């Protein structure tokens, strides 16, 4: 007897401001947690679009229990599929790419490999923006590759627009490419 | 008992429900995010 449609996972949306005059903990804020489709939209419909965030700010969506940091047990051996965007793309592509990324997460769009997904992050910066899907194990070639291929497909990227997977250890080159 | 999967079509459709027009009750007040 569900009135709202339940998700496979409970998710937490975070906000972060890269203020290096403060502590990491002070810069991080939980916006809300949700576990249904309708509650996701209620949240999305009442927060700022990524394109309108101040430079130096992040949004991140992570499974409940995973801290939005690569030091987390779930993120330490992991990596990310990285989407790089020009600042000029901010008003045309950033929001539609971010939302599609969110829908891939809460929709469990990667079949069984969706379990390897930890979360996603969007970085708004003066130099240029970034969207990324974080996965838990950079060595899981099969899982990582499937996620990358479906992601590229869902973003509607043409074949010639190649995206790379970077392990967090290296980020601190591409392991894979689709 | 099986994994819950939603395609894009279904998720976009759910947005038309009136309950989505109501803000989260415990939505924090943050300038430039929720303002």
């Amino acid at each position: 007897p569900h009135m709202k449609h339940p998700l496979q996972n409970r998710w937490a949306l975070w906000f972060f401001k890269n203020d290096k005059s403060k502590t990491w903990q002070a810069n991080l804020r939980l916006i809300s947690k949700f576990d249904t489709v309708e509650d996701f939209w209620a949240l999305y419909n009442h927060i700022q679009l990524s394109s309108n965030l101040m430079p130096g700010c992040d949004y991140s969506l992570f499974k409940d229990g995973i801290e939005p940091m690569w030091e987390d047990e779930k993120n330490k051996r992991g990596g990310r599929w990285l989407i790089t965007l020009n600042k000029q793309q901010r008003r045309s592509d950033l929001d539609r790419f971010w939302l599609e990324t969110l829908l891939c997460l809460i929709g469990e769009s990667f079949d069984d490999y969706s379990d390897d997904v930890c979360g996603a992050v969007v970085n708004v910066r003066a130099k240029g923006d970034k969207i990324a899907i974080w996965t838990t194990e950079c060595e899981n070639r099969e899982a990582v590759t499937h996620i990358g291929r479906v992601y590229k497909e869902r973003l509607g990227l043409p074949p010639k627009i190649v995206i790379g997977y970077q392990s967090h250890a290296d980020t601190a080159k591409n392991r894979f490419v689709v | 008992m099986t994994r819950i999967i939603y395609d894009r079509k279904f998720l976009m459709e759910c947005r038309n429900s009136p309950v989505t027009k109501t803000p989260p009750r415990d939505l924090p007040t943050i300038p430039g995010v929720t303002s």
